[PDB]
């Protein structure tokens, strides 16, 4: 069967460099040539016990590119499961009866990994569990910085923001540094860096890595810069209107960029990329948010079926 | 039978006696362990005086042979305990601990929005870096954290 | 047609066992022999006035797997109908010019029968009116009961906890008094009694039943233990922690029961029923919740199609 | 000698040997009232052989005298346990456990919505053998129940 | 120094008839000669952790009676205590630390009892506990017996409503068992029956008691009728209304009511005492209501005077 | 006439030492001989617009103790002022219409200054203003370390918690800055650092001050420790319980303390300082709290009488 076959997407940590080519092969060609009746009589369920309409809308869209039908939910102030009293194990256990494949996304950590010991064998797929995991965000990052670089080693990667709780900066780097001799360079508040352990990782392996203060400072060499939203909650008003003269970006910051650099942001953007940068050829986080298209038709394609020749 | 008396104390008719506990790891490791869940004769020693740490703990189990990876869930709790099993009045075998790669059911995850906490699952830690300072990272939050952090609560 | 074709589905009372039988051999058939196409080009309505994700899950589930469509809503601290001046009637008015079938589940009794006298001819199925009925409930408990015991008469059923307001257990009882020969043990607090009615009913048939104070007076004879949940609101703290040394369920009480004794529960199942039950042969409750597919399936069926020959 | 009994006996000079208590109740014992934290030495015996009353335990603690109080707390557990004072080598005491008028900190409340749940206090009942059974009343919600409702939760 | 001299009025198990029949005296003087300067310089602190208007309002005007300032709040409307994780022992190690006495309501039973390991020297008097105790409402309940028949004790005393679940019928009963000769009748729904406990402590007192199904019944005989207001949410819609809904009072019942015969209900009454029943010289709830002043004042005045000259 | 006579108690930057020191003589007056009528026939508003009880109930205990009367809202509660528009300098230009003295807390920083431009004459006090000032919490905490250790110079004081965002330990460094020969010791997890703001000033000063990781470094040397509580929102759930939850406090850490150390915290406590410290000795959070009744005595004292005899 492909290697995929029927197994639960739960951590990038779990999945190798060559399970991560895979759906990077895959998604290139369901974008080519797509196959809308691929999960024809599947049903998909979409648990969302938290909400993100942006993260449920492009896995609803893309279980329906597939043709597959969906069952699901989302909560804040509303229907029942988990109530209290009611076991996530028991509505896992009771929804794992009705489905072929869950989707979740849930406020604790490893919600998704307690799913799978009860999910009988009907494959969970994580869409977010906490502060720990978010693997289908990382995937479509990467098959962004695939087709817009040409490649996933020897990159020179800029990351930017809070970098201390950023959970989507915590897995690219963790993916990225399964491939090649890339160098990465962390601008952040220091009250929001890097935590030890990613650094204490990457220096096992030898990476190359460094923190600056400022993008200006690495404007020149950079080919991906991957923005965050710096989060005013844990943050004080003053603090927060303090640092620097900002970690903010606009098209002035931009006239030393690389012909090929992209800028690439999870969203939302709300302050830290200004409405200019979205007009020039450097801009690619909505182009970014169509490639999460791509990437979970890739993964829900591979999980439900054996073999794929597409 | 043989001549037991009890600063250290004497003969199991073939079982288990984990010797050299540290002083109060005793009690903690029957309960942590269930190792009371038994209809065998268990005797204890607590508080006793000998083999150099002064106060030792020890336990004899008849007729249990707990072992291997038994022998090692007591490595972070008593790691210079013997475990001695015996058949017909004689040692037949002496093992000690060793940090297993898994630890299961016993601690208790420090990070409270881990959702191990409220469900029907046993928690698990993976271990690694052995007496320079262990590290034990959760099965389901993948937080990492001090050994000595979570074997506090 | 059918005997059930065009039908409202709206009372366990209304469905003689000929109706019973008729769902239940249908609900082994489309186990048996999927049918994914069936109501291709169909459109129902899950109207959930009240929420409840379980339900509404197996559901919209069972209306994916004939092939239908699906549009509705649930509803806590939302969307538009009722509101106060829109009437039941013109809601299901206006939405009867739209679809083919209305499932719907709402908090005050008879909503489903007021309902049916302005969907024109478009069938509705409750799925839950106040404390009155839940006929699909009843469906599916029946065929855990079948499929598992091999028949529907002859059966020492046990009925556990508060029986004066388990809606279900109050339908199971009327369903299982049209077969024959069924002897019921009712377990419950005298606080939480089965109502005289159902008791005078079953003495009008010539039912035996009788009444006991522990699961464990009867553990040796039963075939059927249904265990509902005691419902902390309308009992004081103290009341609810004081009666017996309880009517939970746990698998040192099972060491007695027959080999073919099932353990059924409508869920959620807090706490009456422990996590050891869970791992031998007599639990059933899981099994039971996936039943609900092919017992829903069975009546959308039947409703919608005239004559189905599977 | 021999009929086993003793097999050269953990004879204690001064001390308290709790003996018949009623198997499994004898680490339900070291638990509840902390008896192991202490330094004297403390010898236990679970799942004894006592034909003459087919199982028992029995914790033997060493220059300790355990009493009055004490020794009542134990009724609602092992209610045919005889205490024996050991003043200097032999039995000087040997007590019975009478069931006491309060029995504090070990036990909680079966009510959900008793104040004690939530907050630094140590729970109190108020011990009533009503003929037949033993109630124990709650010295902060006031709520009644059988002693069988409380010794589980 | 009185016996009430800086104690706390936790429970009326606590009080015996000496210190009831002390408070009684006190109420009729304060009565009859204010003194409403007694309290003069004295705080005192009003803590509502669960809002009751009813009680608050005549807990604290009757403090302005006697001259004391208050500070308090009442909550079930977030105001900030019980944030972070606030012990209760530590709230009311704080409040201790500047008033002279403190007056509590709080949801869970026991609350006002822990606040007495904690308060020092400093009385807290309960204003209600969960469903355990609320001695100022027995002990107007009791002074507008007296007041009005004469006496505590020879009284035959009916007891009418939820006498299950009614926390103030179950006080009154025990307070009205330290006298003597009185008589009891509940009449009660099935379901909303006296408690055994209470019944068993009467028995074992030789205090005679008896139930009823009709007022009707007993009407002739009785001295005070005290009528308890049945909560719906305690039956279901249809139970309360079936023939279970005739707990209640009109004018045409008086009918041969003994002259003396009076008509208590501690309140919110809502449809079990009609309207029409206000205009008879038996209807005394409101002026039970009005003795809830002088019966907390004689309580504060008892609890913070050495010595009181009367 | 006073020098704090009919002042706006702002902020501690505002008060030099004479001022400080005025107000914690009075203090130390009105705790030994009472002045119960001094405020009489003044009437002082308590405006909460953020809800904190403790400092409400304490603010206005002590106005009730100087005889003046109290109006006012606790809000957060939406109890209807902010409604339509009305700005903040209308609502004190018609509160100080009436009301002889305002104390107010607000969550904008600045809201009592502004609320200044508009009273008038009617003084202003500060009760708190988001994360800027709280004068009248630094005048407690600064009269009990004068009453507990004799002096407020040549003191040895170690600030311990959440040292970067406790809007206390900021204002409480700068007054001990106004005196002489005072150290230092601030013992902080690294995200929760003192900032440099404070520091600098401190430099500035020739004031000694360190940075230790553990209380016991220190504890031998301390004469006032200061404990503030973290917030877990201000880390994450496993940054909180990782390593850096140990500043907490034991009784088995007083060991060695100095006879006369004390440990003062502001409030709620929840596990930074354990149970069992309560009955040492060196416990004084609570009789801290106690004082805030003479220190807001003091300051209301002053500000609304010309010349005080004492
Ligand atoms: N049938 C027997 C034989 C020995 N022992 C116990 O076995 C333990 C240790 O085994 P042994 O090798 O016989 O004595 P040591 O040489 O001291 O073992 P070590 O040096 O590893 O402590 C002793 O505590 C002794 O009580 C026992 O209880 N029953
Ligand atoms: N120097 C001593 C003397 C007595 N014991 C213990 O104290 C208990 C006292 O029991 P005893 O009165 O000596 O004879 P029993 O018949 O066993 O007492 P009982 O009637 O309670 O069974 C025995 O378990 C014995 O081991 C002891 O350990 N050391
Ligand atoms: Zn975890
Ligand atoms: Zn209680």
């Amino acid at each position: 069967a492909n290697p995929l076959y029927q197994k639960h997407i739960i951590s990038i940590n779990d999945l190798s460099r060559d399970d991560l080519n895979l759906v990077l092969a895959t998604a290139a060609k369901l974008k080519a040539n797509p196959q809308p009746e691929l999960l024809k009589h599947k049903v998909i369920a979409s648990c969302f016990f938290e909400a993100s309409t942006r993260t449920r809308l492009s896995f609803e869209t893309s279980m329906h590119r597939l043709g597959a039908s969906v069952v699901g939910f989302s909560d804040s102030a509303n229907t029942s499961l988990g109530k209290k009293g009611e076991t996530l194990a028991d509505t896992i256990s009771v929804i794992s009866t009705y489905v072929d494949a869950i989707v979740m996304r849930h406020p604790q950590e490893g919600a998704a990994r307690l799913a799978t010991e009860f999910s009988g064998n009907v494959p969970v797929l994580n869409a977010g569990d906490g502060s720990n995991q978010h693997p289908t965000q990382t995937l479509l990052d990467l098959f962004t910085i695939q087709e817009t670089q040409g490649r996933l080693d020897n990159l020179h990667v800029a990351m930017v923001g809070d970098l201390k709780y950023g959970r989507t900066v915590h897995s690219l780097t963790q993916a990225l540094a399964k491939f090649d001799g890339n160098r990465f360079y962390f601008i952040a508040p220091d009250a929001l860096a890097m935590p030890q352990y990613i650094l204490d990782m990457l220096d096992e392996k030898g990476i190359a890595w460094s923190l600056h203060s400022s993008i200006e400072e690495v404007m020149a060499e950079v080919d991906i810069l991957y923005m965050t939203r710096v989060q005013k909650e844990r943050l004080d008003p003053s603090e927060y209107a303090n640092v620097k003269a900002q970690f903010v970006l606009r098209a002035s910051d931009l006239h030393n960029a690389k012909a090929n650099m992209k800028v690439l942001h999870p969203l939302p953007r709300v302050d830290e990329i200004a409405t200019d940068v979205d007009k020039t050829p450097h801009a690619w986080y909505f182009q970014q948010a169509g490639n999460g298209i791509f990437a979970r038709q890739a993964l829900l394609a591979l999980v439900l079926n054996r073999d794929l020749v597409l | 039978m043989t001549h037991d008396n009890k600063l250290q104390v004497e003969a199991i008719k073939r079982g288990t006696v984990i010797d050299h506990i540290p002083a109060q790891i005793g009690f903690k490791l029957l309960s942590l362990f269930k190792l009371t869940e038994t209809d065998q004769r268990i005797t204890i020693g607590l508080n006793l005086p000998s083999g150099e740490m002064g106060r030792k703990d020890l336990i004899k189990i008849e007729n249990t042979f707990l072992s291997e990876d038994q022998v090692d869930q007591l490595a972070l709790y008593a790691p210079q305990a013997t475990v001695n099993r015996i058949d017909n009045y004689e040692v037949v075998g002496k093992s000690r601990p060793s940090l297993p790669e898994r630890i299961d059911n016993v601690l208790v995850c420090p990070n409270s929005n881990c959702i191990s906490h409220a469900e029907p699952v046993s928690s698990s830690f993976a271990v690694r870096k052995r007496a320079n300072d262990i590290a034990l990272k959760c099965k389901y939050c993948e937080k990492e954290f001090s050994h000595n952090v979570v074997l506090a609560n």
